């Protein structure tokens, strides 16, 4: 994203130091843990990319898939933080497990402490927990108030850390359903 | 806790098509037996070319391509070693422990063009031999031209080249249930039932002509389409018919491509799979006791 | 030299995290699931870090019932011996025909 | 070139079943009901029957 | 023990359907005690229709008065706990908020995860809840 | 690059040995490659029954409609669409989605990747 | 032309309107502007496929040539009456749109280890 390319044939200079006076001095003000703030626009930098966001939509916006426990602990690897206790104990009589909530997923991002609200979508993030959607996108992509900038300002140490299990864990829980453009989407009826 | 007990059950068993069941036991096991299946079983094939001369219209490395992925019968593959597990022989010959050799020698000297066929390649171990119809044409050859060369066969495994892997299309499916609500196939009428047939893609429902009843037959043929919920679920009869698959009782259609046999494919993967799960347990257990 | 290596982990009392080298998820899959129908196993999952590399990592965390070491041979031995089920079963079914 | 032996992506050899398909289209038989004939249920081993140039025919003349 | 038990009715359904693969705001109020629900579940593996009788509950622990917590988050069988019910649902209380112009405008606000529930009524049925508590949804239709 | 066995593998044996984004499409807007994909696949899927009634023409100006492909394609045993139900290669349980499969013509191009090092 | 009595001339064929690397582009018309110009002009001109049939008498620099070339599953009409199957380069492959790990993302491609052995695209 701030390279501004894609992957259809560009190609990428590299340009290797060699003295200590050069050495030092990229990983102090040029290096990616330290221009985190895109100074043109006054707000973050590297947002999310195009199936991490399409997979930050789908978990709080389908809201009707209940993955029980045997799919819950694989993706609990590539977070660092543990498992939230299951919001449902008994969804149904012909169903036993504790299965857990789709909304639930995505605190496994959020650290212990993080408040966020945003007043367009209605989502209210209490002690680390996301509580509450309503028809919105506008909170996760490059806007005016999104969680990546409360993120940045919140601790700023770990967000390199945060946004990369945010894509590690994303990509391989949209593995599980699959997107896919079949002749029914262009026919739109 | 502990272990488990799967039962099993033949349909038709010949050739390169063994069909057999597979009962009581979870996705992991039908799914981790198609990936050591399709991969990981060892045979023989040709690796190493040499052309002493080649004056055909094909270059000289299209063929040692071409020659690669011949179909050799392998009966003792497993019961040989790898080139890189035997340090002696030094390559390039029969050595009768991990290798074998081959003799091409053609030359068309007659008016009309003859082929070679795979039939023509002469081992010096006549237990390593192309499978055969015709036969896997290679060249074809003009007046005044020859080809001869000799190649060496070795076993591999399965997961460096596509060419060691003796099978072709094995899969498994569910093999679900279906259900059909009795209460509610007498509100629709006989159009609608015909209607409801006719938008089935596979022979799944059928029709009773003495009294017009939608009676299943041959349900393992479903291939999961989701057209026959899709087409009551907009209509005048929502839920009628409710699919789930079964956890259990998976079904496999396997193929041997005629270099093993099929009996020998999931034996000799089942015999590799418990040699697999054995250097984890011995290399892991001084830091137990 | 050492195929499968011991690491425990320090946070979480009962808590181990083992890896093996050289390794695919033919095993990743089949130990996770043998370790998700005990009862004395609340985490059970393998994760591929890196696919260029050939390691997988399986996090174990029991009760106080059981170590996290012996919670491995018990899930090892009984995909051992379901094997030789299986292979008994399927060896009187080909004699068959 | 010529047919290949094995195919793209199954892996069931077909480089023998040219002779004889050229041989049941040389009658008044349909390329669709061809390849029933060679047992072939797949529409991943059928597009190499299907759909294959014979360049050999004209490479052999020189 | 039951911090609130009552008998509800179902009024209306905002989506109104049938394999929408979304959840439905099931609006229900009760005729003995004045209050109003306004709790989210899906049709489809629980199915509600307009007009029907439930009874919900709402506890603070599950395990009948034998621990004062909730414990460990896969809790296993451990002497004869609370499983009468058919729905059984966990949540944390967030936000208490008031009304004016009515006696009984005191609401309610619970997020069962990731869905909510709204309970409108007088404040002296809802006085026992405090704020940022760990509650439990207990529901059986009948 | 990846292997036979980790692809997400269908009921038949058909392995997708090209699988690109689906993110490309409402950006390109290159429809009628989904269409091509539709019009390859009923062609070359045997009739279980008729082999003489199906067009395979396709012609730029002269295009068949989607009630063409979508009823030539239900007689052989797919769906409508073109769309058929996945398994998974790693795990091994089925997808909640179907997805989209068919036998497009793709070229090679020139520039590779050894003529571009410096 | 069976319709209305008024006409006096007519069309030989509606695909007759574009040219030989345009007019058998199957659904030349369903495409975006930008995209059929993309590839008429700028795609089938760097396609290795076919090449001369004799390569002892041509020598020239990067001349490059497939091993398997194939004809389409389609048959344009453009492509009947030429009665000519070398302007089609490259082979064919059972695509399927699916997000795979995040590896085919801002435009690329996904391929599989275990055809590329096989025959397939070698060049
Ligand atoms: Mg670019
Ligand atoms: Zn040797
Ligand atoms: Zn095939």
């Amino acid at each position: 994203l701030p390279f501004r390319g894609d992957f259809d044939g560009d190609c990428l200079h590299g340009y290797v130091p060699q003295s200590i006076q050069a050495k030092v001095e990229l990983d102090e003000l040029v290096a990616l843990d330290k221009q985190l703030i895109n100074r043109q626009n006054g707000r973050n930098l590297l947002s999310l990319g195009q199936d991490s966001l399409t997979a930050a939509y789908l978990v709080n916006v389908e809201k009707n898939c209940y993955l029980n426990r045997a799919q819950m602990q694989q993706l609990q690897m590539y977070c660092p933080f543990q498992l939230p206790p299951p919001a449902i104990i008994k969804a149904s009589p012909s169903s036993t497990e504790p299965q857990w909530t789709g909304m639930q997923l995505f605190g496994m991002l959020f650290p212990p402490g993080f408040d966020y609200t945003y007043p367009l979508n209605n989502v209210v993030v209490s002690n680390g927990e996301l509580l509450s959607f309503s028809e919105g996108s506008a909170w996760l992509r490059d806007g005016e108030g999104n969680f990546i900038e409360r993120l940045l300002k919140h601790d700023k140490g770990k967000v390199l850390d945060i946004i990369y299990s945010a894509q590690e864990m994303l990509s391989q829980w949209l593995l599980m359903r699959g997107l896919s453009v079949s002749l029914a989407d262009l026919y739109l009826s | 806790t502990y272990q488990r007990f799967p039962k099993i059950k033949i349909r038709e068993l010949k050739d390169d098509y063994a069909k057999f069941e597979l009962r009581e036991t979870d996705v992991s096991m039908a799914n981790a037996l198609r990936r050591v299946m399709i991969s990981e079983v060892p045979t023989v094939a040709i690796d190493l070319v040499e052309i002493e001369v080649n004056s055909s219209v094909l270059n000289d490395e299209f063929i040692a391509h071409r020659l690669g992925l011949i179909p050799l019968t392998s009966e003792r593959a497993m019961s040989m070693r790898f080139s890189r597990d035997c340090d002696a022989c030094d390559g390039d010959g029969q050595c009768e422990f991990c290798s074998v050799e081959f003799r091409l020698s053609s030359k068309c000297v007659t008016d009309q063009t003859l082929d070679v066929t795979s039939r023509d390649l002469y081992s010096a171990d006549p237990t390593v031999t192309p499978v055969d119809h015709k036969g896997i044409i290679i060249v074809k050859l003009r007046r005044g031209q020859e080809l001869k060369l000799r190649a060496i066969a070795r076993k591999g495994i399965g997961k460096d080249h596509a060419k060691w892997s003796p099978a072709a299309t094995v899969t498994f499916m569910y093999e679900p249930d279906i259900i059909i609500n009795e209460d509610m196939m007498d509100t629709l009428s006989d159009e609608e039932k015909i209607d409801l047939i006719e938008s089935s893609p596979t022979k799944v429902f059928g029709m009773d002509p003495v009294t017009r009843q939608v009676v299943v037959v041959d349900p393992e043929a479903y291939t999961y389409d989701e057209e026959v919920i899709k087409k009551a679920e907009a209509m005048g009869k929502p839920g009628l018919i409710e699919i789930s698959p079964k956890d259990d009782s998976f079904i496999f259609t396997v193929e041997s491509t005629g270099a093993v046999k099929a009996s020998q494919l999931v034996l000799n993967a089942i015999d590799l799979l418990k040699q697999k799960l054995d250097a984890v347990r011995l290399s892991d257990d001084t830091v137990e006791a | 030299t050492k195929k499968v290596s011991y690491d425990r982990d320090t946070k979480i009392i009962n808590a181990a995290s083992f890896t093996v080298e050289r390794e695919d998820h033919t095993i990743g899959n089949i130990v996770r699931m043998q370790l998700h129908r005990d009862e004395n196993v609340l985490f059970a999952g393998y994760q591929l870090p890196h696919p260029l590399k050939y390691k997988i990592i399986v996090r174990i965390h029991t009760t106080s019932q059981s170590s996290p070491m012996q919670a491995y041979n018990q899930a090892i031995n009984d995909l051992d011996k379901e094997l030789d089920y299986l292979k008994n079963q399927f060896e009187a079914e080909v004699a068959k025909f | 070139m010529i047919i290949p032996v094995r195919c793209f992506t199954c892996g069931k050899v077909i480089g023998n079943k040219w002779d004889q398909y050229l041989d049941l289209l040389q009658l008044d038989y349909t390329e669709g009901d061809a390849l029933d004939a060679l047992q072939l249920v797949r529409y991943c081993c059928r597009r190499m029957l299907m759909t294959h140039v014979d360049l050999i025919e004209k490479l052999l003349n020189y | 023990i039951i911090m609130f038990e009552d008998i509800f009715v179902v009024d209306k359904l905002d989506p109104d359907g049938k394999k929408f693969d979304k959840v439905t705001r099931v609006e229900a109020r009760s005729h003995n005690l004045e209050m109003f629900m306004h709790l989210d579940v899906n049709t489809e593996v629980y199915p509600l229709a307009v007009g029907d009788k439930f009874t919900l509950a709402m506890a603070p622990t599950l395990n009948l008065d034998g621990t004062p917590d909730t414990g460990y988050f896969t809790p296993g069988a451990k002497k004869t706990l609370a499983d009468k019910y058919e729905y059984i649902m966990h949540g944390k209380l967030y936000k208490i908020s008031e009304r004016d112009g009515k006696t009984p405008k005191a609401e309610l606000y619970v997020s069962f995860g990731g869905l909510l529930m709204l309970l409108q009524g007088d404040p002296a049925h809802i006085s026992h809840f405090e704020l940022d508590q760990r509650l439990f949804l207990l529901m059986r239709k009948l | 690059l990846e292997e036979q066995q980790n692809f997400p593998f269908t009921i038949q044996g058909i392995v997708p040995d090209i699988v690109i984004n689906p993110h490309a499409f409402p950006s390109r807007q290159t429809p009628g490659q989904l269409l091509e994909a539709a019009l390859s696949k009923g062609i070359a899927c045997p009739i279980q029954k008729a082999y003489t009634k199906l067009t395979r023409h396709a012609t730029p100006f002269s295009t068949p409609g989607v009630t063409e492909i979508t009823e030539q394609l239900h007689r052989a045993g797919f769906s409508r669409w073109g769309n058929e139900r996945v398994y998974n290669g790693r795990s091994g349980e089925m997808m909640r989605s179907m997805i989209f499969m068919g036998p497009t013509f793709y070229q090679r191009l020139v520039h590779m990747s050894e003529d571009k090092v410096k | 032309l069976k319709e209305p009595k008024i006409y006096t001339h007519c069309e030989l064929d509606l695909s007759f309107l574009l040219g030989v690397s345009c007019a058998v582009v199957p659904f030349a018309n369903h495409d975006h502007g930008r995209r059929v110009l993309y590839q008429s002009q700028k795609h089938c001109q760097q396609a290795i496929g076919f090449s001369s049939t004799n390569p002892n008498i041509r020598c020239d620099t990067l001349s490059q040539q497939l091993f398997y070339p194939q004809k389409p599953l389609f048959k344009t009409l453009a492509s009947e009456c030429l009665k000519k199957e070398v302007l089609f380069n490259g082979q064919n492959a059972i695509v399927a749109v699916n997000v795979h790990l995040g590896y085919n993302q801002e435009d690329s491609i996904v391929m599989n280890k275990a055809s590329l052995e096989r025959g397939m695209f070698r060049s």
